[PDB]
């Protein structure tokens, strides 16, 4: 069984930027989610081999995880905050597509998502 | 199937 290659975290053709919102996304938003007790299943790409989930990458064609997001932010991969926010939303959406309500991974995602939304409700200015 | 039981860190 095989995992796909992970999402790219660097691209030498993609214009890079640092914005105050992107800085906040790394130093406030990602930091707070990463240290949460429910973060661990979301800190790296889903390992469908180890979890024996052979349908995971049949169902989820746009995978995303906080390890990828962390690296993208550290690399200045993004041009704007909305690109990064979309990656978080993709991560949560994928979880809700694949898994069922009341599964532990879903309860964990829901709590992380509430925290995410609380922090992005106060995005700073440039 | 799903991912099973997950304990908090």
């Amino acid at each position: 069984s095989m995992n796909p290659p992970p999402p790219e975290t660097s691209n030498p053709n993609k214009p890079k930027r640092q914005t105050n919102q992107l800085q906040y996304l790394l130093r406030v938003v990602l930091k707070t989610l990463w240290k949460h007790q429910f973060a661990w299943p979301f800190q790296q790409p889903v390992d469908a081999v180890k979890l024996n989930l052979p349908d995971y990458y049949k169902i989820i064609k746009t995978p995303m995880d906080m390890g990828t997001i962390k690296k993208r932010l550290e690399n200045n991969y993004y041009w704007n905050a909305q690109e990064c926010i979309q990656d978080f939303n993709t991560m949560f959406t994928n979880c809700y597509i694949y898994n069922k309500p009341g599964d532990d991974i879903v309860l964990m995602a829901e709590a992380l998502e509430k925290l995410f939304l609380q922090k992005i409700n106060e995005l700073p200015t440039e | 199937p799903g991912k099973g039981v997950k304990s908090p860190g």
